RNA sequence: CCGAGGGUAGGGCCCGUGACUGGGGCGAAGUCGUAACAAGGUAGCUGUACCGGAAGGUGCGGCUGGAU
RNA sequence: UGGGAGAGGGUGGUGGAAUUCCCGGAGUAGCGGUGAAAUGCGCAGAUACCGGGAGGAACGCCGAUGGCGAAGGCAGCCACCUGGUCCACCCGUGACGCUGAGGCGCGAAAGCGUGGGGAGCAAACCGGAUUAGAUACCCGGGUAGUCCACGCCCUAAACG
RNA sequence: CGAUGUCGGCUCGUCGCAUCCUGGGGCUGAAGAAGGUCCCAAGGGUUGGGCUGUUCGCCCAUUAAAGCGGCACGCGAGCUG
RNA sequence: GAAUGCCGGCAUGAGUAACGAUAAAGAGGGUGAGAAUCCCUCUCGCCGUAAGCCCAAGGGUUCCUACGCAAUGGUCGUCAGCGUAGGGUUAGGCGGGACCUAAGGUGAAGCCGAAAGGCGUAGCCGAAGGGCAGCCGGUUAAUAUUCCGGCCCUUCCCGCAGGUGCGAUGGGGGGACGCUCUAGGCUAGGGGGACCGGAGCCAUGGACGAGCCCGGCCAGAAGCGCAGGGUGGGAGGUAGGCAAAUCCGCCUCCCAACAAGCUCUGCGUGGUGGGGAAGCCCGGGUGACAACCCCCCGAAGCCAGGGAGCCAAGAAAAGCCUCUAAGCACAACCUGCGGGAACCCGUACCGCAAACCGACACAGGUGGGCGGGUGCAAGAGCACUCAGGCGCGCGGGAGAACCCUCGCCAAGGAACUCUGCAAGUUGGCCCCGUAACUUCGGGAGAAGGGGUGCUCCCUGGGGUGAUGAGCCCCGGGGAGCCGCAGUGAACAGGCUCUGGCGACUGUUUACCAAAAACACAGCUCUCUGCGAACUCGUAAGAGGAGGUAUAGGGAGCGACGCUUGCCCGGUGCCGGAAGGUCAAGGGGAGGGGUGCAAGCCCCGAACCGAAGCCCCGGUGAACGGCGGCCGUAACUAUAACGGUCCUAAGGUAGCGAAAUUCCUUGUCGGGUAAGUUCCGACCUGCACGAAAAGCGUAACGACCGGAGCGCUGUCUCGGCGAGGGACCCGGUGAAAUUGAACUGGCCGUGAAGAUGCGGCCUACCCGUGGCAGGACGAAAAGACCCCGUGGAGCUUUACUGCAGCC
RNA sequence: GAGCUAGCCCUGGCCAGGGUGAAGCUGGGGUGAGACCCAGUGGAGGCCCGAACCGGUGGGGGAUGCAAACCCCUCGGAUGA
């Protein structure tokens, strides 16, 4: 339930806040956080590599737990849930009875004061991560490895979901966030139920300093550039694209697919996606 | 207005100082050049 | 001090009038088509929506004030 | 107090038929469509038949001239939550009643907002016919919408 | 073309006369007043505004009249832009 | 003798401009060969959130003293940041190093690259971040938290005493964190005192006074006091913290909880050690046995790791503590005391500037701290002033034009002009009051108005304290006084109506454009299943992202509202396991050369043979495109209607002479006395039109149009006045330019615009202040234009390659 | 060569004073419960006015400059991109 605002300022007029109503604990676990190294799209040669970063919020990256086959059969408790700015979904901080202390990506609907475990054996229940071939057909599922023990991969975005459809062999059929249907491993080890923060998809951020703080730089049309900056540069006036629309490095951008063709994974990808 | 030579003798050290040059293919080549020359100060001076 | 009223400024209601524009009423014998009245030749009417020179048409749902 | 009938309402679940699409099989010269046709689809292997899969919507027989609700309206089946109502006993209160300008709430369809969903259907739209024309009726496609949640809209031959 | 700054305005004049006004005339389809037309004449004079960058033009209110041209479309080592 | 030639020398312009902020000067007395310019005194003026003080950078002796004045100093010079010489910078505690990590850099392992080299974990380096022990006063010509004095403290080594399972690069705790708002108590700082200390003063009409003037502190160990921060205790289990673990983590139990207890800071007090004014007399000395006290204001600083709220969710590592392992428990560590030990580098001086960056002693540029008082609502604003520092390194006259900056102006009031450009107006606070429209926030400081000083009288509440006084802060009522005028000086909106554009705050062409351009939230299309796409790189490797389709790239559109039509024939993209074409390769009908021959060697048809292209479909918020002629209605006119040609389809809604309309000042209406602009309409739209979005839109704008009010020197139309210049005198003394010059007018001529030729006219020789018509005046080998088989940026279905991709 | 300038990375620092008064909280009213209304408190914001600081809008001066971009008046931002 995104919260709005009073039109009180030009901005304030369109922006919305999350409701942060889940969150029960507002500072990090000390044992579990480590500096976040700012990049600001540059690479190691110290060149932009990805245009338009920089200049955001300071952060400290919490550390995941995208390996829960780590603890199989240790039960733990849901100790709080927390704000976690390297990501949309909110995270779940995990007391396990070793008295280990862990953080998983929270799914929609879990609570504080629950236990969670992990393992072939587990309750199909919201929390519980399981081998994919063990859980039941049709349950909806989060942070899914992709390769066994490999890590989770898939499904971690706020409110995102994949969906067991069928098994084949060493193999089930998942229907993805992006809708298409792909084959993984049975041992893939997955978390039940869907992420949590749905209500992600529809904040307005207002203004475009909402934009800065994010680390997200102003991004420039590439029609209002120059020849010598981009396809879509010159022209006396406006102008239309006047070619095929294309990116700053020529390629076409309308419809162009990308993905190499001799990929090994094709064998496993059964029907590209939706919509 | 602010001009361009703004000195700082660390900047100056660390850009033009004997052990930068010594570290680089093109930097030994100009003390080398700088040496055939006969030049009285091979970097150029700075106070630490 | 109050005080007719005069002055400055800003509001409210009403009446007249205005390029041009909207439709309405009326007008012996104009142009287009034929929607309705018979099952009116696709039963009709209906609220709404969209479209079309025009009557209208079509969708969704409803009414019989519909016929055999 | 004890009872009863009921698609009354809300939530969650869940079952079979059918259409469409997809994969495999087998199979070949047409299919579909109409008043007659054409567009369309089909040797790039369609139609018709069999096995698998996905997904949406609606609920056949029961079903009635039936039932329920204040009206709009309500139809697979299961559970939970909740309304109204009827009967029997004649036990309690002792006129506490009727109506009802304002107000408040409910209010088919279509329509609107933000998300989702999308099989079938289908405004608009395109195409084939018909015709003097055919911005129609008929045919082949087809987007909103039809479905879900929340929020508006508040209309009707909202009729007995 | 080893540079002659290019419209208009403003300022400052000066000159030509094919004269707009004022002075002097002839003719008149000149009764008078008022005009028309041509001749002489360059002494002096020849307004203020609305519109437009405008020159030019139209318009408003006057006027004896609201002239037409040249001077590098006079004048940017005088100004404006 | 010429090359806008090269190097050098010297001229011309010229005793010309100028001498660098208009903060400002005058006199006396010194010194000296020489004095506006150096020294001293008095007077005057300027800064005072600086134009004063303290750091940091940078500079590098510029510091202090004596001795100098050739050059440097925009004049002078006895002076100086100049010349010569001598002197001057003192630290266990301040800063950096013998400590720690940050980005980054480097880099055993490892990876990659023709070579050079590129990566790279740990580790190392890396600071203005973390950590760590000194405060006050005195002293020098010049250094001082450094020397000296007083009182404090840290670490290391050794010894003694008491204690303890001691022991680390290993485990853990801690260090350790944002933004805004903020409590309580303090301190810095400041105001006042009729109290305390003081050399004196009584003027000029009054005052010997509860008079004036001056000052009334600073540092301090332990303890104590106040105010704050930090922190649960015990037990049992335990599989987690990459060995161990009594620690930490998890679970259970008991007890304690706004506490208290323990601990750590700040402030106060504190033994003790210091300071101490005006005035006066020659930096000193006296004052002085100086006094050193009360009240109020009060931080943005301190307690601090405080509290609350919020979303954008806010370094690391060491010191430190705790836990254990090897080990060792004659050790070792901890606590207290004692002695000893304690190194290297900086320290002068300038530091908003004459010592730094700008070629200059240059009106420019330069990060942090302190920055007093009064009044004006507040404040770092403004005026004046303290402490302190200056009068800007040419002066003296004069009182022309003209220029700059400034002040006033009769009557008019935008008539000025491209334009109210410029300049007026308005201006703070308090109160009354305030429109369309609107997204209900706003529009709003709307507009427009009233008030504003001083005296006296009465009175309400707060802060401190004690509830009282005093001090201080917020008010209310009443009666008066003066002036032209009471935010009496200074600082401080002109306002409204209406269009275009862009929603908005933002951003930009450093140095001619700040805008309607860019960006922006939001909308849509599209790519991407993760070793993602994409991007940089030969690679390795990075970024993407320690992210995962509610995510990430690309593209257009550009808040929001109502909307976004028809065309898929061509180009693009997407799909199509058939067909057609298609390279290397396969195949080898059949040929050719050569050898006596086995053979060797060469050419080679059918046919098999990918992507791509052709072909079949799809696709517009993909590139794009969205007709012509003729006829027609019972007045006329016009055509709802029809005929036909063409197209892939013929422009929908909305808008329209427009930021688009050529004809054009279209036509009509409005505003004006008059309106090529403006606003509102109409529609034959040369040549609008729907995400290169269409039409609207409250609010916003140093954007661009039109209008009105107010007010004005913009103007009619100018006048006077001020100061800085210009002018004259003394001092210093440039410049571009320059074939040489003894350089007039007219009418002609001349390569077509003549000081220089002809003919006439005019004209004694030389200057100074002025003005700009000419010298086709200066400046820059025309930017326009053309030419060169000159060059460069840019485009593409030009050519030909290359990356990349298939 | 990034000691100028552009962007990013790490770590620090700066933003006088005044105005407006969002959410929430509380109280009151309202109702079956609600929504909601009023008052108080509260202190939000690419909010408002205005120094420092950052800009460079219009005009004038300067133009062999004080300056190879400056000076004066005026004007934009000033808790935020
Ligand atoms: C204001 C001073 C300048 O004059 C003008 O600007 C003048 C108004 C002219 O334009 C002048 C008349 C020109 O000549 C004309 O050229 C035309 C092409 C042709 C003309 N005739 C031949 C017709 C000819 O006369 C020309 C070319 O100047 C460009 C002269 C040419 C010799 C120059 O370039 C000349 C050296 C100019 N210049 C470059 C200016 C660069 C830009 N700038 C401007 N202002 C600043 C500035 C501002 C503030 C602070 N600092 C700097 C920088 C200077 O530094 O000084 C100049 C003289
Ligand atoms: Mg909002
Ligand atoms: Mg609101
Ligand atoms: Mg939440
Ligand atoms: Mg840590
Ligand atoms: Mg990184
Ligand atoms: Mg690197
Ligand atoms: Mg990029
Ligand atoms: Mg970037
Ligand atoms: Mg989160
Ligand atoms: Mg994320
Ligand atoms: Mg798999
Ligand atoms: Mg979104
Ligand atoms: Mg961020
Ligand atoms: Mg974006
Ligand atoms: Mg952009
Ligand atoms: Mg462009
Ligand atoms: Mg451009
Ligand atoms: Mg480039
Ligand atoms: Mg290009
Ligand atoms: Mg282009
Ligand atoms: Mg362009
Ligand atoms: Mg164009
Ligand atoms: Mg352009
Ligand atoms: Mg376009
Ligand atoms: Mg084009
Ligand atoms: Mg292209
Ligand atoms: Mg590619
Ligand atoms: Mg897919
Ligand atoms: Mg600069
Ligand atoms: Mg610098
Ligand atoms: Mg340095
Ligand atoms: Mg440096
Ligand atoms: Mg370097
Ligand atoms: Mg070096
Ligand atoms: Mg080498
Ligand atoms: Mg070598
Ligand atoms: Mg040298
Ligand atoms: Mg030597
Ligand atoms: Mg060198
Ligand atoms: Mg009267
Ligand atoms: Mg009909
Ligand atoms: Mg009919
Ligand atoms: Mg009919
Ligand atoms: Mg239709
Ligand atoms: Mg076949
Ligand atoms: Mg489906
Ligand atoms: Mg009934
Ligand atoms: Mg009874
Ligand atoms: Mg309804
Ligand atoms: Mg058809
Ligand atoms: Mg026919
Ligand atoms: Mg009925
Ligand atoms: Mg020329
Ligand atoms: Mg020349
Ligand atoms: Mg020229
Ligand atoms: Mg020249
Ligand atoms: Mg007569
Ligand atoms: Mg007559
Ligand atoms: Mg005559
Ligand atoms: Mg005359
Ligand atoms: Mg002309
Ligand atoms: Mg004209
Ligand atoms: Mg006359
Ligand atoms: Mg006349
Ligand atoms: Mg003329
Ligand atoms: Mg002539
Ligand atoms: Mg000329
Ligand atoms: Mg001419
Ligand atoms: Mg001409
Ligand atoms: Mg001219
Ligand atoms: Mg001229
Ligand atoms: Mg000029
Ligand atoms: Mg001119
Ligand atoms: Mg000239
Ligand atoms: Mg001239
Ligand atoms: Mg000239
Ligand atoms: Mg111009
Ligand atoms: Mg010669
Ligand atoms: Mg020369
Ligand atoms: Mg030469
Ligand atoms: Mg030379
Ligand atoms: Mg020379
Ligand atoms: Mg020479
Ligand atoms: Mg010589
Ligand atoms: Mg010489
Ligand atoms: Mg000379
Ligand atoms: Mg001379
Ligand atoms: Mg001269
Ligand atoms: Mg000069
Ligand atoms: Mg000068
Ligand atoms: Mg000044
Ligand atoms: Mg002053
Ligand atoms: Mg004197
Ligand atoms: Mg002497
Ligand atoms: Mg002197
Ligand atoms: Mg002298
Ligand atoms: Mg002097
Ligand atoms: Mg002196
Ligand atoms: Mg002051
Ligand atoms: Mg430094
Ligand atoms: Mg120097
Ligand atoms: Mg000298
Ligand atoms: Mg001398
Ligand atoms: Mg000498
Ligand atoms: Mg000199
Ligand atoms: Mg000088
Ligand atoms: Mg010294
Ligand atoms: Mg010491
Ligand atoms: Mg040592
Ligand atoms: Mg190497
Ligand atoms: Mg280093
Ligand atoms: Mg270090
Ligand atoms: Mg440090
Ligand atoms: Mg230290
Ligand atoms: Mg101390
Ligand atoms: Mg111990
Ligand atoms: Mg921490
Ligand atoms: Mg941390
Ligand atoms: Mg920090
Ligand atoms: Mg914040
Ligand atoms: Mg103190
Ligand atoms: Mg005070
Ligand atoms: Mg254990
Ligand atoms: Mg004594
Ligand atoms: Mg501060
Ligand atoms: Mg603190
Ligand atoms: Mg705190
Ligand atoms: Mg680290
Ligand atoms: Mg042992
Ligand atoms: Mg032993
Ligand atoms: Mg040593
Ligand atoms: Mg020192
Ligand atoms: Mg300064
Ligand atoms: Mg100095
Ligand atoms: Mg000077
Ligand atoms: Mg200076
Ligand atoms: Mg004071
Ligand atoms: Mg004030
Ligand atoms: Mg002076
Ligand atoms: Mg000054
Ligand atoms: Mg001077
Ligand atoms: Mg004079
Ligand atoms: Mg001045
Ligand atoms: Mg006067
Ligand atoms: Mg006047
Ligand atoms: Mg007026
Ligand atoms: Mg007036
Ligand atoms: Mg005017
Ligand atoms: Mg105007
Ligand atoms: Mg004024
Ligand atoms: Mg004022
Ligand atoms: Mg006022
Ligand atoms: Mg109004
Ligand atoms: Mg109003
Ligand atoms: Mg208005
Ligand atoms: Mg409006
Ligand atoms: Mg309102
Ligand atoms: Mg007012
Ligand atoms: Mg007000
Ligand atoms: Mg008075
Ligand atoms: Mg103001
Ligand atoms: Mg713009
Ligand atoms: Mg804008
Ligand atoms: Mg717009
Ligand atoms: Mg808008
Ligand atoms: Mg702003
Ligand atoms: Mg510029
Ligand atoms: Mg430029
Ligand atoms: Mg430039
Ligand atoms: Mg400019
Ligand atoms: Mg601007
Ligand atoms: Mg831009
Ligand atoms: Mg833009
Ligand atoms: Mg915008
Ligand atoms: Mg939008
Ligand atoms: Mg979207
Ligand atoms: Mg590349
Ligand atoms: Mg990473
Ligand atoms: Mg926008
Ligand atoms: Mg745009
Ligand atoms: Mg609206
Ligand atoms: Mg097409
Ligand atoms: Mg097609
Ligand atoms: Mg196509
Ligand atoms: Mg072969
Ligand atoms: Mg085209
Ligand atoms: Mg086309
Ligand atoms: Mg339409
Ligand atoms: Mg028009
Ligand atoms: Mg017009
Ligand atoms: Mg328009
Ligand atoms: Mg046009
Ligand atoms: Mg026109
Ligand atoms: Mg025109
Ligand atoms: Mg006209
Ligand atoms: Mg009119
Ligand atoms: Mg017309
Ligand atoms: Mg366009
Ligand atoms: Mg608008
Ligand atoms: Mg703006
Ligand atoms: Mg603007
Ligand atoms: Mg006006
Ligand atoms: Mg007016
Ligand atoms: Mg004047
Ligand atoms: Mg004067
Ligand atoms: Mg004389
Ligand atoms: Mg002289
Ligand atoms: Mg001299
Ligand atoms: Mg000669
Ligand atoms: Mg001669
Ligand atoms: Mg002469
Ligand atoms: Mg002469
Ligand atoms: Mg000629
Ligand atoms: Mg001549
Ligand atoms: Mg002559
Ligand atoms: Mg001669
Ligand atoms: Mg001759
Ligand atoms: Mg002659
Ligand atoms: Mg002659
Ligand atoms: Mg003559
Ligand atoms: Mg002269
Ligand atoms: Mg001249
Ligand atoms: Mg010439
Ligand atoms: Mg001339
Ligand atoms: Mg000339
Ligand atoms: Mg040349
Ligand atoms: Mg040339
Ligand atoms: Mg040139
Ligand atoms: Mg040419
Ligand atoms: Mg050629
Ligand atoms: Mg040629
Ligand atoms: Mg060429
Ligand atoms: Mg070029
Ligand atoms: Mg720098
Ligand atoms: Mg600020
Ligand atoms: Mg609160
Ligand atoms: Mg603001
Ligand atoms: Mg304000
Ligand atoms: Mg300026
Ligand atoms: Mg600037
Ligand atoms: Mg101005
Ligand atoms: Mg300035
Ligand atoms: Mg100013
Ligand atoms: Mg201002
Ligand atoms: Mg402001
Ligand atoms: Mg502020
Ligand atoms: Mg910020």
């Amino acid at each position: 339930a995104v919260k709005k605002f009073k039109p009180y300022t030009p901005s304030r007029r369109f922006m919305t806040v999350a409701d942060f109503s889940e969150i029960t604990k507002t500072e990090p676990e000390k044992s579990l956080v480590k500096p976040l190294k700012k990049t600001g799209g540059r690479n190691n040669q110290g060149r932009i590599t990805v245009r338009f970063r920089g200049g955001g919020h300071k952060r400290l990256y919490r550390i995941i737990d995208f390996k829960r086959w780590d603890k199989v059969g240790i039960p733990a408790k849901v100790a709080a849930i927390e704000y976690d700015p390297n990501r949309s979904a909110r995270i779940a901080l995990l007391h396990y009875v070793d008295g280990e202390k862990r953080y998983i990506i929270a799914p929609d609907g879990l609570q504080v004061g629950q236990q969670v475990v992990a393992g072939p054996d587990a309750p199909i229940q919201v929390g519980n991560a399981l081998p994919l071939r063990f859980i039941p057909v049709g349950t909806v599922v989060h942070a899914v490895e992709l390769e066994p023990k490999k890590g989770a991969k898939l499904a971690r975005a706020a409110g995102t979901s994949a969906q067991i459809q069928g098994r084949e062999g060493d193999y089930v059929i998942l229907r993805l966030p992006s809708g298409e249907l792909r084959k993984v491993h049975g041992e893939c080890y997955a978390t039940v139920g869907a992420v949590g923060n749905a209500d992600h998809k529809n904040i307005v951020l207002g203004k475009a300093g909402r934009s800065r703080w994010l680390g997200r730089r102003p991004h420039v049309r590439g029609a209002a550039m120059n020849p010598v900056d981009h396809p879509h540069g010159g022209g006396e006036g406006r102008a239309p694209r006047g070619r095929p629309p294309a990116s700053p490095w020529g390629w076409q951008t309308k419809g162009l697919k990308t993905r190499k063709r001799r990929k090994p994974s094709s064998r496993f990808i059964i029907a590209r996606r939706k919509k | 207005m602010k001009r361009t030579w703004q000195p700082n003798r660390r900047k100056r050290a660390k850009t033009h100082g004997f052990r930068a040059r010594m570290r680089t293919p093109g930097g030994r080549k100009v003390l080398k050049r700088r040496r055939q020359k006969g030049r009285w100060r091979l970097t150029p001076a700075v106070r630490k």
